[PDB]
C-alpha cells in the first residue's frame, strides 16, 4: 500500500574531543538502506540493504558528497545554536534533522517533512502545506525569518514532491522483493504459573514485516486494554520485528480470553485462544 | 536520495 | 536539558532452543541524550564481540539502538544486558528470560 522514505541525522558535539560526531541513516518504510558515520574509517555513504549495493559509483560518490556536506552544515549549526542559547563551550549538545516523504497506496506524493530538534526539543519544522514554518522558541525565530526571506520552503517543496518521491518509487522497484513484501507474524501463547490462582498468558507476534501491528487481549470479548502489559515492537535484527501482550488470568478463566492479531501480512486478523 | 538544497540554521 | 530514560529489552532473534546458534539482542529505546553504554553479559562476564545498529531516532526525537551478538544458548548459561546512561543512578541490569 503506502510507503515512506526518511533520512535521520544526529550531530553531537565532543567539546575538547575532536569535531562533533555525525551519524546519518536512510530508511524506506522500516528498512534502513544507507548510513554515514563520521567516526568511521571509510568516510563514504555505505549500503545497508542488498538492493542498494548495485547502484553504481555515481550514486555512491554523489551521496557521499552530499552527506559530507550535511556533516559540515550540522557542525556549523551546533556552534550557531550554542550561541543562540548562550551556552558554554564545555557542554556536549545535539542537533537532529529529519526529512523525507510519504506516498499513498497509489504511489503519489502524500506528505513531506523537514525538521530539526536541539537537545531533544523541537527547533523548527516545515509545515504540512510545505509553504510555512512552525518556529519553536525565540531563537528559532531568527532561523524562521531567515528561511522565509531566502525562500527555503519552495526549494524544499520541489525536492519532497519531486526527487524524494521519485527515488522512493525507484527504490521500491529496485528492492521489490523485500520492500514490497509483507511477512505475517508467527503467533503463539505461553502460560506461566504466578500464584495458586493466577497465571500469565502471553501472546506472541514474531518474524513480521512491516513493523505496524495491533496485538490486544479480550475477556468475554470485552476490551482489556488497561489490564494488558504490551511491550514496544522490537527488531529481531534480521529485518523482522517482534511484540508481545500479556494478561494475568485468574486460574480457571483461560477460556474467557482471546488474543487478537492484526497485521498487513495476514489474510484475516487472528483470534488466538488458550485451549 | 539526499536533499541537495544548501541549508544552515544561522 | 531534556534527558529521557532508555527502555530495555533483552531477547533472542529466534526462539531459544539449547545447543542451536542464535543472536542475543538488547534493544534500547526512548532515550536522550545519545551516549549510552550497553554491555551483554555471559554469566556476569562481559561479552566482547557485540555490535549495534547505526544510531537512529523516533518521531519524538528519542534514540534507539540494537546491540547484538551471536550465541548458542544452554540450560546452564545466564545472559544479561547492563546499561548505563545519565538518567541512571547505577548501571541497569536486565536478565534474559527465554519467555520474554
Amino acid at each position: 500500500g503506502s510507503h515512506s522514505m526518511r533520512y535521520f541525522f544526529t550531530s553531537v558535539s565532543r567539546p575538547g574531543r575532536g569535531e562533533p560526531r555525525f551519524i546519518a541513516v536512510g530508511y524506506v518504510d522500516d528498512t534502513q538502506f544507507v548510513r554515514f558515520d563520521s567516526d568511521a574509517a571509510s568516510q563514504r555513504m555505505e549500503p545497508r540493504a542488498p538492493w542498494i549495493e548495485q547502484e553504481g559509483p555515481e550514486y555512491w560518490d554523489g551521496e557521499t558528497r552530499k552527506v559530507k556536506a550535511h556533516s559540515q552544515t550540522h557542525r556549523v549549526d551546533l556552534g550557531t545554536l550554542r550561541g543562540y542559547y548562550n551556552q558554554s563551550e564545555a557542554g556536549s549538545h545535539t542537533v537532529q534533522r529529519m526529512y523525507g516523504c510519504d506516498v499513498g497506496s497509489d504511489w503519489r506524493f502524500l506528505r513531506g517533512y523537514h525538521q530539526y530538534a536541539y537537545d531533544g526539543k523541537d527547533y523548527i519544522a516545515l509545515k504540512e502545506d510545505l509553504r510555512s514554518w512552525t518556529a519553536a522558541d525565540m531563537a528559532a525565530q531568527t532561523t524562521k525569518h531567515k528561511w522565509e526571506a531566502a525562500h527555503v520552503a519552495e526549494q524544499l517543496r520541489a525536492y519532497l514532491e519531486g526527487t524524494c518521491v521519485e527515488w522512493l518509487r525507484r527504490y521500491l522497484e529496485n528492492g521489490k522483493e523485500t520492500l514490497q513484501r509483507t511477512d505475517a507474524p508467527k503467533t503463539h501463547m505461553t502460560h506461566h504459573a504466578v500464584s495458586d490462582h493466577e497465571a500469565t498468558l502471553r501472546c506472541w507476534a514474531l518474524s513480521f514485516y512491516p513493523a505496524e501491528i495491533t496485538l490486544t487481549w479480550q475477556r468475554d470479548g470485552e476490551d482489556q486494554t488497561q489490564d494488558t502489559e504490551l511491550v514496544e515492537t522490537r527488531p529481531a535484527g534480521d529485518g523482522t520485528f517482534q511484540k508481545w501482550a500479556a494478561v494475568v488470568v485468574p486460574s480457571g478463566q483461560e477460556q474467557r480470553y482471546t488474543c487478537h492479531v492484526q497485521h498487513e501480512g495476514l489474510p484475516k486478523p487472528l483470534t488466538l485462544r488458550w485451549e | 536520495m539526499l536533499l541537495s538544497v544548501p541549508l544552515l540554521l544561522g | 536539558m531534556i534527558q529521557r530514560t532508555p527502555k530495555i529489552q533483552v531477547y533472542s532473534r529466534h526462539p531459544a532452543e539449547n545447543g542451536k546458534s542464535n543472536f542475543l539482542n538488547c534493544y534500547v529505546s526512548g532515550f536522550h541524550p545519545s551516549d549510552i553504554e550497553v554491555d551483554l553479559l555471559k554469566n556476569g562476564e562481559r561479552i566482547e564481540k557485540v555490535e549495534h545498529s547505526d544510531l537512529s531516532f523516533s518521531k519524538d526525537w528519542s534514540f534507539y539502538l540494537l546491540y547484538y551478538t551471536e550465541f548458542t544458548p544452554t540450560e546452564k548459561d545466564e545472559y544479561a544486558c547492563r546499561v548505563n546512561h545519565v538518567t541512571l543512578s547505577q548501571p541497569k541490569i536486565v536478565k534474559w528470560d527465554r519467555d520474554m
